[PDB]
DNA sequence: GGGTATTCGCCGTGTACCTCTCCTAGCCC
DNA sequence: GGGCTAATGACGGCGAATACCC
RNA sequence: CGGAGAGGUA
């Protein structure tokens, strides 16, 4: 469990678009479309998204290429 | 469309109005307000306005089941989804055009101004009173003129085939249909090329401005006359009938019904070809009904009983209180929230709050239901309801799951600063109160006295993450007002730490050596070694060095056992210089600040939580207790008292002896009792400081007192030297009714008893303070409101604008004492230039680098007087502010970024300490208190005989630039100051470098010769009396204030000529020779009296201090923010150049200032109430004082420049807040000022009129465009002007702001006719519309949308 | 001359709640 | 009945409307 | 229940 946002601040210096992107990540593993990439500790999707972005696993480029991906499959 | 900003308001075209609606209401039927059945057809129609009741048939008589979401006509109904219900709206196609009353009753009558006749003509024709020639007869008749009935006839029989004249709105329709706006614009602009008349050009420019405004709005004038009337759905307007004899206002409904009745009657009459008079009358009351519909406030407002609210009309339904009803008061109560009294939980971690189990169970019922049906434990909502109400043990696991990390938002009932609402992780607890984190309640500015906190649950994912990243107290530990932690240990934990870290001189466990704090903990918790002992411990402390590595330095340290036990708390990478010495509140503030600035946030939050736990635990183990033997009564208090009564008895005996005046012995007794109070407090504190004395090995030794009351306030737990001074010693002197000090102090303590009269007197102060508290709370709320309104539309949106402009930024020093260090100010700013060393031109800092702690220290060691820094004032960013122009001083320690409306932060930071706002030297002799080089700036002085560097005027400054590279003493040199010291001369402390008469100011002559009574009439302008002691006279110049018309046309003057009988003048000095005598200027020298250089010319009595140019307190803050004239403005030199008098006292006095390269006639007005300091033939420059006294900010901006008034306002407000000790970073004042002077008046016309209030950012963009092309327009020269906070607020470019908070109909009409495409930059405006705000995460979201615009 | 310097009506109202009352009215069928 | 139906024991600001010295 | 008038608390 990690509720402090310092690592996410360092990874994303704006730390404010950080909120938006982590919120989107949480929004689409909370509802189907993607699945958690970090082991669940009975955590809410907010903090698992936060721990994802802390590890550098989720960044703006990665999330946008991933999302454009799920579209080109959903039209296909 | 998507949730956007930059919304466009314009006048609607009839075709697209018809496009909005679907069908027209046939007959109007309305509820009777005693029968609530919606009758159809009418105002209630489920085919045009959408289904009033969805999924069922409604006609007022029909309730059949059939159309439950399917499109089909059975009696005339249409049933669809609620989305169609919202968009389905009505229209009625009027046979005749109808005007809109708002553009008629408005002071700028849009029809009147566009058609260029007074509004009387338009109201006459619209009210069906007098005809108007609609482009009718022109050969002998007039194309556009009003006609009475007989004149209209006379024209008709004169001509009927070339003449047309109608009545009402159709006439204006025909008129406005005629003009081709482009032809008018072209002809006017091309005429302006030929026209050479000033007034004619003004008129042409005004007309072309209006025409171009209508052209750019894209609105055809024919549109603004209502051809088809759109009508709301019934549910979109206020309607709430009450049963019985009492009802509610619903005038909008029957106004609709009346308008439909009138239109249907007119349609019937026109279908039957009714005669002209009857149809004209029908159109007349149809127009009247439509106008009453549009407004009744244009028809005359009135007050109705039981409701301080006018009669309902569509215009009044536009705006109620406090504005748009659903976006502010009243009253926005919201679900998923609770409210409860608060208790302390000292076990919760800093990111946690203790929340009652019942409160959680009822705050998360939907989430609990979702989980329960998710686990299969419930099959329906009913089963979930039963499952939760039965309070079974299973729901506890469910609630633990839904609360595992779901945070909650706690807000104090008044939120006076940003921290007033903070997130926490809820821990489910037994009880019925919210267990708030003890260390956060100080930030909440709350207490534990029955006051109730409020919880809310951000319940969507994205709100939760907004809470976690921003709202939680962990991420918000520094005050957003001045930086610096706001999470400082306040009263209990600080007591525990101060106890545990104290030392003694002898206790069990003294002197030994222990293996790290390991053995310190082991030995103390054995009770074998006392917590306090001079002990050598081999500690291994970690230091951050190199690129961020940790070096473990192990050394033997002389400390105390408790201090090592505490050192266990501090994480690695911190020095041991912090956890030694008795830790006070300021010491723990320093420790947390250093931890934040050296390790970061996570070590800081862990350190704070652990130090809270340890402070509480060791406060408990201390048993620090307050009794009555602990408070110590000084043994000699009564002796000092009795001495005081003896002294006052002698003084009063002299009083009855007639030896001292009333004020004399009053002040004597007051001073005696103040001295007695000081002596008593000193004795009490001396008793406290070493009340415990302990032997070491036989000899007694002082040491920090074990006395619990001494720790009780010395730690800064709670209280002060004043308070523990007034418990054991006397609280003494205090004020009486009328707010004056009583002769006899409150000579009794609280440990000793209080006499009845003493307590009675003391009650006055308490009552006064409580009333003051209530009034200040109300006024602080109001001030926060106005400041937020003026500052809210201000968001950092750009990172760097490259503006090398900035402000001089200096350590503020008054007199000999440096009030604030430049070290404090410089922190968190960005330099506007590259600073050098005080000895060499070497570059110390790079281009516009952030000046954080390291660079601030580097500037401290290389001591510097001033730095130019990037300011939001100097910022050239438009619709926003450069980040580097701002700095980063926030709850963060990194450079600020885009978003984050720092205007609101500034407003709440200025309003937060508002509650704390409460309601040998200068003018005698300047005594420099430190040794350093003497420096004089802006001298008005000529070196005369006896080495006299006699400085005149108040524009001269005495700095003390010492041998370090910056100043340490600052003084203001008064008029006629005599100085025997030169520049760069080392001076002893308190030595009179400048000396003059304290209680009167002389006019020291810098030249010698004959004295001429110039511009005088003996016995008319001066008093006639000569008392000769050395060739002197007792002639006194009459007061500056207004006098007779034969004594105010010549101003008395003493012309001083040389020793040759010839006139002489000295350029560059505000003392040409002729001292023009102000009021009460006793003339010392007669005509022809010979004097030396350094002799007084005239004497003007002064108070030797005590001038009243400042009032202080929150009203002072407010009137500076409103920029009000302080006891009328003190005029400055309106331009550089020679000066002279005009027509003196014609109204008031006139002063011509004659530039040598400018406009010579430049006189201004001089009220005789000002203290005049102005001569003729003297050379001045802008900013030089001409009338002495308090200067208004308006003239300061107009004359000295933008940055000058910036510094003035910043210094004034910062000094006022320092008077209460509150420290606020000045970037907030800078942004509030940049809001204040956001409007400017053009001097030399450009793309706008010659003088007008214009957004200065618009001035920048327009001038940049002007140099972009070759053809200059014009131009353009401008001067910024300071509007008041309210005036600047109502000056907002976005009309959405004004719609909710000022008069509305005129503002809305201006927006419509001008077609104002407001950027919707405003935040509360985005609240008003109902969309995301452009700040923080919302700004980032809209930025992402814009990035996705034209990228899809 | 002309800016004060008065007079002449309207209107706004920290925060939250606990209780209470009081709410367009005139009127011809 | 009922269905229509067109100030004084607050306080302060503020524009409009006067009041007055040289 | 929409907004005003009143007591009490904080």
């Amino acid at each position: 469990a990690r509720v402090t946002v310092q690592d996410a601040v360092e990874k994303i210096g704006n730390r404010f678009d950080l909120v938006l992107v982590a919120a989107r990540r949480a929004r689409q593993m909370q509802v189907g479309g993607k699945d958690p990439l970090v082991p669940e500790e009975n955590d809410k999707t907010t903090v698992i998204a936060l721990r994802e972005i802390e590890e550098g696993l989720i960044n703006n480029q990665i999330l946008d290429v991933r999302e454009r991906q799920e579209q080109q499959e959903q039209e296909a | 469309t998507e949730e956007f900003d930059a919304i466009k308001i314009a006048l609607a075209s009839p075709d697209m109005i018809r496009s909005w609606s679907f069908g027209e209401v046939k007959k109007p039927e309305t509820i009777n307000y005693r029968t609530f059945k919606p009758e159809r057809d009418g105002l209630f129609c489920a085919r045009i306005f959408g289904p009033v009741k969805d999924y069922e048939c409604l006609c007022g008589k029909y309730k059949r089941l059939k159309h439950r979401g399917v499109i089909c006509e059975k009696c005339g109904v249409e049933v669809t989804q609620t989305k169609v219900r919202r968009e389905r709206m009505g229209h009625i196609e009027l046979a005749s055009p109808t005007a809109h009353i708002w553009f008629l009753k408005s002071l700028p009558s849009r029809i009147g101004l566009l058609l260029d006749m007074p509004l009387r003509d338009i109201e006459r024709v619209l009210y069906f009173e007098s005809y108007v020639v609609i482009e009718g007869g022109m050969t002998n008749l007039e194309r556009q003129q009003i006609l009475t009935e007989e004149q209209y006839l006379d024209a008709l029989e004169e001509f009927g085939d070339e003449f047309d004249a109608k009545m009402g709105a159709e006439a204006i329709q025909a008129l406005l249909k005629s003009m081709d706006l482009e032809q008018e614009c072209e002809q006017l602009r091309e005429e302006l090329n030929e026209t050479n008349s000033e007034t004619k050009r003004k008129k042409l420019t005004k007309r072309i401005k209006l025409l171009e405004a209508f052209v750019q709005s894209g609105n055809k004038p024919e549109w603004m006359i209502l051809t088809v009337l759109p009508v709301l759905p019934p549910d979109l307007r206020p309607l709430v009938p009450l049963d019985g004899g009492r009802f509610a206002t619903s005038d909008l409904n029957d106004l609709y019904r009346r308008v439909i009745n009138r239109n249907n009657r007119l349609k019937r009459l026109l279908d039957l070809a009714a005669p002209d008079i009857i149809v004209r009358n029908e159109k007349r009351m149809l127009q009247e009904a439509v106008d009453a519909l549009l407004d009744n406030g244009r028809r005359g407002r009135a007050i109705t009983g039981s409701n301080k609210r006018p009669l309902k009309s569509l215009a009044d339904m536009i705006k109620g209180k406090q504005g748009r009803f659903r976006q502010n008061l009243l009253g926005k109560r919201v679900d998923y929230s609770g409210r409860s009294v608060i208790t302390v939980g000292p076990y919760l971690r800093l990111h946690q709050c203790g929340l009652p189990k019942k409160m959680a169970l009822e705050l998360f019922k939907p989430f609990i239901y979702g989980k329960l049906e998710l686990r299969g434990l419930a099959t329906t909502i009913k089963a979930a309801k039963k499952m939760v109400e039965r309070e079974e043990a299973v729901v506890w696991d469910i609630l633990d799951e839904v609360i595992r990390e779901h945070p909650v938002l706690l807000n104090r009932a008044p939120t006076l600063h940003r921290l007033g609402i903070q997130a926490f992780e809820p821990v489910l607890i037994e009880g019925k109160a919210i267990q708030l984190h003890p260390l956060v309640c100080a930030a909440y500015n709350a207490d534990f006295d029955g006051d109730q906190m409020a919880v809310h649950v951000p319940l969507t994912l994205e709100a939760q993450l907004e809470a976690r990243a921003l709202m939680m107290s962990t991420n918000n530990i520094l005050s957003p007002a001045n930086g610096e932690p706001i999470i400082v240990p306040s009263q209990d934990v600080v007591l525990g730490l101060y106890y545990m870290t104290r030392d003694c001189v002898n206790a069990k466990g003294e002197g030994m050596v222990l293996t790290g704090p390991k053995e310190a903990e082991r030995l103390y918790r054995s009770g074998l070694a006392s917590l306090h002992a001079r002990v050598k411990v081999r500690i291994t402390e970690y230091e951050k060095d190199a690129n961020g590595e940790l070096v473990a330095k192990t050394s033997l340290k002389d400390t105390t056992v408790g201090r090592a036990i505490l050192w266990m708390i501090v994480p690695k990478g911190l020095p041991y210089s912090i956890v030694n010495q008795a830790l006070g509140k300021k010491a723990i503030s320093k420790m947390l600040n250093t931890c934040y600035r050296i390790l970061g946030l996570k070590p800081t939050v862990i350190f704070a939580d652990q130090i809270m736990y340890t402070g509480f635990a060791y406060a408990a183990r201390s048993g620090a207790s307050v009794g009555i033997d602990d408070m110590v009564i000084p043994e000699k208090k009564h002796e000092i008292i009795s001495e005081a009564e003896a002294e006052v008895a002698e003084i009063q005996e002299q009083f009855q002896s007639g030896l001292v005046t009333a004020g004399e012995r009053y002040n004597k007794v007051i001073d005696i009792w103040a001295a007695a109070n000081d002596r008593v407090s000193k004795a009490m504190m001396d008793n406290l400081q070493t009340e415990t004395v302990i032997n070491r090995d036989g000899q007694e030794e002082k040491q920090v007192s074990f006395n619990s009351i001494y720790m009780m306030a010395d730690s800064g737990a709670r209280g002060s030297a004043a308070q523990i001074r007034q418990l054991a010693g006397m609280r003494g002197l205090m004020a009486k009714p009328d707010g004056s000090i009583i002769e006899t102090p409150i000579t009794a303590n609280f440990r000793e008893g209080l006499n009845v009269l003493q307590y009675f007197i003391s009650t006055h102060g308490a009552r006064k303070g409580l009333a003051d508290t209530a009034l200040k709370t109300a006024n602080s709320g109001y001030l926060t409101r106005r400041l937020v309104d003026v500052a809210q539309d201000l968001v950092v949106t750009e990172d760097d604008c490259g503006t090398h402009e900035g402000i001089m930024m200096t350590p503020v020093i008054e007199g000999g004492d440096v009030k604030e260090p430049l070290r404090d100010r410089v922190l968190g700013r960005v330099t506007a230039e590259d600073v050098l060393k005080p000895g060499t031109a070497d570059i110390l800092v790079p281009r516009n680098t952030l000046l954080h702690e390291q660079w601030c220290d580097l500037l401290e060691e290389n001591s510097v007087d001033a730095v130019k820094v990037r300011s939001v004032v100097s910022c050239d960013t438009d619709f926003g502010v450069c980040a580097h122009c701002y700095g980063r001083d926030l709850a963060r320690g990194h450079i600020i970024n885009k978003g984050e409306a720092i205007g609101v932060i500034a407003a709440q930071s200025i309003g937060e300490p508002g509650t704390q706002l409460t309601m040998a030297a200068a003018e005698s002799s300047i005594q420099v208190k430190n040794k350093g080089s003497i420096k004089l700036s802006n001298v008005k002085s000529v070196v005369n005989s006896s080495g006299k560097l006699v400085i005149t005027s108040r524009n001269t400054e005495l700095k003390l630039i010492d041998e370090f590279g910056r100043t340490k003493e600052s003084y203001k040199v008064p008029y006629g100051a005599v100085l025997a010291k030169g520049d760069g001369e080392q001076v002893a402390g308190g030595e009179t470098v400048a000396n003059w008469d304290p209680h009167t100011m002389p006019v020291i002559t810098e030249v010698s010769g004959f004295v001429r009574f110039t511009d005088m009439i003996d016995g008319q302008t001066i008093t006639r009396q000569t008392d000769e002691l050395t060739g002197l006279s007792s002639l006194v110049v009459l007061d500056s204030a207004e006098r007779t018309a034969g004594g105010k046309d010549l101003r008395p003057a003493l012309k001083i000529v040389d020793a040759q009988g010839n006139d002489v003048l000295i350029p560059g000095t505000d003392m040409p020779a002729q001292y023009f005598l102000p009021g009460k200027a006793i003339v010392q020298l007669e005509d022809g009296v010979q004097i030396s250089s350094g002799d007084t010319l005239a004497r003007i009595p002064q108070e030797s201090g005590g001038t009243k140019d400042i009032t202080g307190g929150l009203p002072r803050v407010a009137d500076l923010f409103e920029a009000r004239r302080p006891k009328e403005p003190a005029i400055l030199a309106e331009i550089s150049g020679i000066v002279s008098f005009g027509k003196e006292t014609k109204g008031k006095r006139r002063l011509v200032i004659t530039p040598v390269d400018g406009s010579d006639p430049y006189e201004e007005m001089i009220p005789k109430w000002r203290q005049l300091n102005v001569f003729e033939g003297e050379r001045v420059e802008r900013g030089d004082v001409i009338s002495d006294g308090p200067e208004a900010p308006h003239d300061i901006l107009r004359l000295r420049g933008v940055h000058a008034v910036t510094r003035y306002i910043v210094n004034e407000v910062q000094d006022v807040y320092r008077l209460q000790g509150v420290k606020i970073n000045d970037k907030h004042i800078e942004v509030i000022v940049r809001q204040m002077l956001r409007k400017a008046t053009i001097v030399n016309a450009g793309s706008s009129d010659f003088l007008e209030g214009e957004q200065v950012e618009y001035s920048r963009v327009k001038i940049a465009n002007r140099e972009l092309e070759a053809n200059g327009k014009v131009g353009a020269t401008y001067s910024r002007d300071l509007l008041g906070i309210t005036k600047a607020s109502l000056a907002t470019e976005s009309f959405i702001s004004a719609a909710s908070f000022q008069e509305t109909t005129r503002v809305l009409t201006e927006a419509a006719v001008a077609g104002k495409r407001d950027e919707l930059r405003g935040l509360k405006e985005n609240v008003i519309v109902g969309r995301l705000i452009p700040a923080g995460t919302g700004y980032a979201y809209h930025q992402d949308r814009m990035r996705r615009r034209a990228a899809g």
